[PDB]
């Protein structure tokens, strides 16, 4: 239970960073 | 609706070429047998699209990652439930196509722990779960609103 939200936070954290990062083509 | 089934099924295509383009790229930086074995299909470029463009903030988290699965420790048992409650959770706020990325990324980083682990064969259940969840939890219809996968060969940096 701790260590799902743990990562679920992660991937929320580093998706968006990633979505931040991006641009169009 | 069609459109998001469409999207669904198009899925698998997606995580296989991405987990093969991402593990690739992460050798050439112990392998994986199973993620080592067509390429210019729209899909198999959208997955490697996602594995390129996710390289240099995958990297930042990897020691972070690895912590928490080995505490996780996922099973053939469990895997089914600890990655539909993380997914759950991660779209719980909402989506954007980073957080799709980090879907996919995820699926990439259990099966490559299971498989380092000794649960050798799970790539194609860890498929089914990529698949199931983002067909029945909306993903896959909000990727249909954005006019399908092929929108992520824009995704760019
Ligand atoms: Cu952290």
């Amino acid at each position: 239970e701790d260590i799902i939200r743990n990562i679920a936070r992660h991937l929320a954290q580093m998706g968006d960073s990633m979505d931040r990062s991006w641009g169009g083509c | 609706s069609a459109s998001e089934e469409q999207v669904a099924q198009d899925t698998e295509e997606v995580f296989r070429s991405y987990v093969f383009y991402r593990h690739q790229q992460e050798q050439e930086a112990p392998a994986d047998p199973e993620m080592v074995t067509q390429p210019s299909s729209t899909m198999g470029q959208v997955g490697r699209q996602l594995a390129i463009i996710g390289d240099d903030i995958n990297r930042r988290y990897d020691s972070e990652f690895q912590t928490m699965l080995q505490h996780l420790q996922p099973t053939a048992e469990n895997a089914y439930e600890y990655f539909t409650k993380i997914a759950t959770s991660l779209f719980e706020s909402g989506i954007n196509w980073g957080r799709v990325v980090a879907l996919l990324g995820f699926g990439y980083r259990l099966a490559l722990h299971v498989y380092q682990h000794g649960l050798t064969g799970f790539l194609g259940q860890v498929t089914r779960f990529v698949v199931d969840f983002m067909l029945h939890h909306s993903i896959a219809r909000w990727i249909a609103q954005r006019g399908g996968w092929v929108a992520a060969l824009n995704l760019c940096n």
